RNA sequence: GUCAAGUGAAGAAGCGCAUACGGUGGAUGCCUUGGCAGUCAGAGGCGAUGAAAGACGUGGUAGCCUGCGAAAAGCUUCGGGGAGUCGGCAAACAGACUUUGAUCCGGAGAUCUCUGAAUGGGGGAACCCACCUAGGAUAACCUAGGUAUCUUGUACUGAAUCCAUAGGUGCAAGAGGCGAACCAGGGGAACUGAAACAUCUAAGUACCCUGAGGAAAAGAAAUCAACCGAGAUUCCCUUAGUAGUGGCGAGCGAACGGGGAUUAGCCCUUAAGCUAUUUUAGCGGAACGCUCUGGAAAGUGCGGCCAUAGUGGGUGAUAGCCCCGUACGCGAAAGGAUCUUUGAAGUGAAAUCAAGUAGGACGGAGCACGAGAAACUUUGUCUGAACAUGGGGGGACCAUCCUCCAAGGCUAAAUACUACUGACUGACCGAUAGUGAACCAGUACCGUGAGGGAAAGGCGAAAAGAACCCCGGAGAGGGGAGUGAAAUAGACCUGAAACCGUAUGCGUACAAGCAGUGGGAGCCUACUUGUUAGGUGACUGCGUACCUUUUGUAUAAUGGGUCAGCGACUUAUAUUCAGUGGCAAGCUUAACCGUAUAGGGUAGGCGUAGCGAAAGCGAGUCUUAAUAGGGCGU
RNA sequence: AACCCACUCCCGUUGAAAAGGUAGGGGAUGACUUGUGGAUCGGAGUGAAAGGCUAAUCAAGCUCGGAGAUAGCUGGUUCUC
RNA sequence: GGGGCAACCACACACCGAAGCUGCGGGUGUCACGUAAGUGACGCGGUAGAGGAGCGUUCUGUAAGCCUGUGAAGGUGAGUUGAGAAGCUUGCUGGAGGUAUCAGAAGUGCGAAUGCUGACAUGAGUAACGACAAUGGGUGUGAAAAACACCCACGCCGAAAGACCAAGGGUUCCUGCGCAACGUUAAUCGACGCAGGGUUAGUCGGUUCCUAAGGCGAGGCUGAAAAGCGUAGUCGA
RNA sequence: AUUAAAAACACAGCACUCUGCAAACACGAAAGUGGACGUAUAGGGUGUGACGCCUGCCCGGUGCCGGAAGGUUAAUUGAUG
RNA sequence: CCUUGUCGGGUAAGUUCCGACCUGCACGAAUGGCGUAACGAUGGCGGCGCUGUCUCCACCCGAGACUCAGUGAAAUUGAAAUCGCUGUGAAGAUGCAGUGUAUCCGCGGCUAGACGGAAAGACCCCGUGAACCUUUACUGUAGCUUUGCACUGGACUUUG
């Protein structure tokens, strides 16, 4: 029973060249280059799921820091001010209140100053 | 056919090292593990063949696929005579198991579409599991005690 | 209606990404006039009556294949059948017979140019020069035969030499050459194994010569066994990988005895010989109708019939009943072969016996057996018996017992093989596979030669293979029109990837790098109109390809131009351990028989008891003065 | 000088050429050059001897067999969890 | 490390900081549970390598079944479902075959071997276009003349770039008809395609006659077999 | 032949030695052929290399030639134990 | 060898050349020793004539290179969105870290780099690798030679 492998080879090639479209020049059309650029673009997508969490945390912090100097503190004395008391608020929703809801942020900052920390 | 000299000298040509035109890497050169003819035959046992035959002949009874008759005898070697006689028992696609396979009965059903006639020692463990209903006589139920016990 | 300052949308030479159409290219899919291996039968040869292999010639026109040979795609006869025919790659002319001998198939004959064992003498194969005899023919020829060497025989003939041998002529009979494997003899390597290598293996294998046959060889006891017996050889299965042999290394390896297949024995090339059927050609051969869709029904429906023939082929798509075929009989002018009568002769039924013989001595071979306590068969050199009151065998040798007649011959069957056929069959191939070869293949081409050796399939059901018009060189190529179910089926089924283009959208001319990933503005086209989705990606953070070798490679270490096809742990026989099964102190058969995947066949193997180098003894036994201890075993 | 040979320079090296060309050189009545036909062959020939030549191949040709020689050595070895 | 001045010692709090730990959501091995997963009950980077469990391809059984001209296999998009190999439903092209399910049998899965055979790229419209014996006008034909024919004028060989025999080649010679391919460009031209034509011997060369080197060699000697050497003889310019 | 034309190889000349003809010697399983239809003023082998002047000592080693007295020494015979 | 030994000649200046010394690491007599006229596409020095060899190049004539029309190759290539410098690093960076510079795209020239292209390095080591050569390596053999037994006899003799 001779089997000829010309039809199940083709389905596995088109499955690679579908994930690798949108690429420059010869990385999106010939297979011995488009197999390397599919594996490499899967390692980057694995590392950058962790680095996504670090690029926003560093963006939330630098927005609280700018907004809390305009009222009269730093960032680092504010976080000790909220944790002298118990307010229990993330960085994600402080940096929303810094931009959009600016009057509610000032009513938070005055309570850290009353906490005197 | 052929293929017995080095085409292009070991070193100094630029092409890869080759030694025969008739090689599995090349064009029509030769299958690298070719198959010559050989037998296919297990050897089960004498006793082991009978316990399989005795075990399919139990679930043949528990599933009511077995029709035992007094005697099955056609008279003239004519196919349309036997079609009418199987209409009495209500059966089509039958394996007929009997020990008195006669030239009236064998010349018929060499043309019937699904009806097969065998001897009691020609019955193999495929045709008792194929051929949905089996038709034995009261002589053939005796001889299973001489063969299988 | 005025300057100054700030801000920065358009604009693309060309490119990037996505989609939409094309072109190149020939893969994938489906299909086969061709292969491949088996099963069961045949028949196992052709040639001096001129072979296997060819050159040249032959057709109403023209090259090549297939047939024939100056009587040249044929001639004459018998036999079969039966209306169209003039071979294939392929048109228009010319004609032959109807109902039978025209094509067409089988038997027998006639012709049969020149080459080739080539054979009248020569040659560079397909050429030249001839004689002799009997006839015919005009200073020039044509018919018809003959004319090779060697063997055997047979006449005639007759040297040195008196006789008579050599020798020489004349006649008769035979041989010579070719062919795939098979068989018996002559001659006979090396690589490689031994982890080197000289003995040994490989191996009396490859190859090279000589014979013969459809098979050959071998065969009818101076054989083997132990005091019991077996009676020719050849072949398969066990004894057994056992006794032996072996730089006791690698390794090589019997017999006795059992089981089967097959079932004859006779005697003088030489005292005195004998050595009834099948087959090539044929013929008969049963059973179906309406209805839908479709270019076209075998398919959807709806009913009936055949059957000793229902999984065949092919007909405009899937047919037991449309066409060819499929189960049984008849044969056959004439040949062939096989069993018979039969004819001769050989096939050959058919009488003894054994002298430089047995043995011996050096030198070698074959025996499973490499001078080994080496028996036995062989024969190159040298020798040498007894007369079946003798003889020679029983693995150095010797006595006693057993068993056979050496020095002369003949033999069927079981057996081995396939260049050649014919049926059939496939868990075989499906044009990069299967023969090197589906196609005009051992061709083209490459070689002074021996020799090597490719690539090359597919329009449609049917040529219906595109009348006619317009541009063009009076062309090539197009645009219509017509055929068709369909011309993006147009001289060709499908028609992919790399590669090259043309349109449409969005981004790019102050910005540095494995070209992606995380966030992300804007724009575009669609949808309810924006997460409803898709396409582009300004800006920005992290980011030095893949494989192999290695203590480590982004590495300036290896390899890769990309695409599409193919391209690497298999088989057989022995044996060990696990998984899952059968019967169980017992389990199982190999060959071979068989109505043949059943059944028979228990020879043989493994087990149920060990210890010992062995005889031996046994739940024990060995060592030993051992009954003591100790080893192994229950 | 024809003719045979190959001492120097430059050009050529993907050449016009798998060994030439343009300029100059040596022998040129003989141990000469050459046409046709023959003889010698693979551990074997030939050789004023260099291990040179034997069909662009020579410290032992070319081709077909033994033969799928042997390689503790390089290279490669294909779908998921 | 750079701008730049955030340098050193003692000291205090606060923040920042990994795939670590915690939170929430899924998955799986192991062992128990609460029946060993009814449910619990505790772990998971990995090369050489050992163990466990699966997908797909081709052929056979089940298969005279089932699906299909209202359209099969393929090719091409799009959607959607699983931890993955992969599966499933549809738009167009295509024009006749396909294989639930579960078991067998394997020529059973390629990116890499300076792998093999066809196709197509980059180099690149780049180097070259084959002796440095020169051509310039006219007239003609034609769809179209630097290269074709004729004319006029220039150049070059002339012990050859001219004539003729021997080899060797094998119709290249000549004339009508043509220009797709070839010819290193174009071609109306051709040693190129198709169709006809065309080689005259007593004396010239062969054959016939005779021989050189050399070959073959009846009989004959020699040799395991093939065969070797050689007398008569008959071939060889 | 295709990177080396020489001081290399040749040479006329010189010496040594072997060969009395069915010659030494070579090619051949062998038959036979060359030598040579020649005959030591000839034929093989080894070295040196026209011409001129010359060529010294060593016979222990190894080889060849000469000699047999004596020692050991092969198959073949086979006493004796 | 030490060595450009020492001495004389030739040149403004001479590791080569010519003539001598002899202290010959390591000349020497047919593997010949010393001389030698004529001949060398032979080796080494010196001189006259002569010159773009050269100080140091300048100009002219042809054939290419360059532009236009026709035809149209080759080796090479993982993929490119293909800068400098100082570090690091399998240890000499277009691609890493830091920091300077640069608008996008051609054409003619030049060869510093891309450990540039071609060739599984020949030098060097290994492999219980291969060839062919040498001898006093080992085991053998062709050939040549001694003696037994054959083919192979009688007649006398010496002598055991």
């Amino acid at each position: 029973a001779r089997v000829k492998r010309g039809v199940i080879a083709r389905r596995r090639h088109k499955k690679i060249l579908k994930l690798a479209k949108g690429y420059y020049g010869a990385r999106s059309r010939v297979f011995r280059v488009a197999k390397q650029a599919v594996i490499k673009a899967g390692q980057y997508a694995y590392r950058d799921r962790r680095q996504r969490k670090r690029q926003f945390r560093a963006l939330w912090i630098a927005r609280i820091n700018a907004g809390a100097r305009q009222n009269g503190l730093s960032y680092s004395r504010l976080i000790a001010g909220l944790k002298k008391a118990a307010i229990e608020i993330d960085r994600k929703v402080l940096a929303d209140l810094a931009v959009n809801e600016k009057a509610a942020f000032t009513a938070i900052v005055e309570k850290a100053k009353a906490s005197l920390a | 056919s052929g293929g017995g000299k080095k085409p292009w000298r070991q070193k100094g040509t630029g092409r890869a090292r080759a030694g025969t035109i008739r090689s599995p890497i090349w064009r029509g050169g030769g299958t690298t593990f070719a198959a010559k003819p050989r037998s296919h035959e297990q050897k089960l046992n004498k006793k082991m063949y009978r316990a399989a035959l005795r075990s399919i002949l139990a679930e043949l009874v528990r599933l009511d696929r077995l029709v035992v008759v007094a005697d099955f005898a056609v008279d003239a070697p004519k196919t349309k005579g036997l079609v009418a006689k199987l209409d009495t028992l209500g059966l089509k696609d039958v394996l007929i198991v009997t020990d008195g396979v006669d030239e009236n009965l064998y010349l018929a059903a060499r043309n019937l579409a699904h009806v097969d006639v065998r001897d009691v020692q020609g019955s193999d463990p495929v045709s008792l599991i194929a051929y949905d209903k089996v038709l034995v006589t009261v002589s053939a139920v005796k001889k299973f005690e001489e063969l299988l016990g």
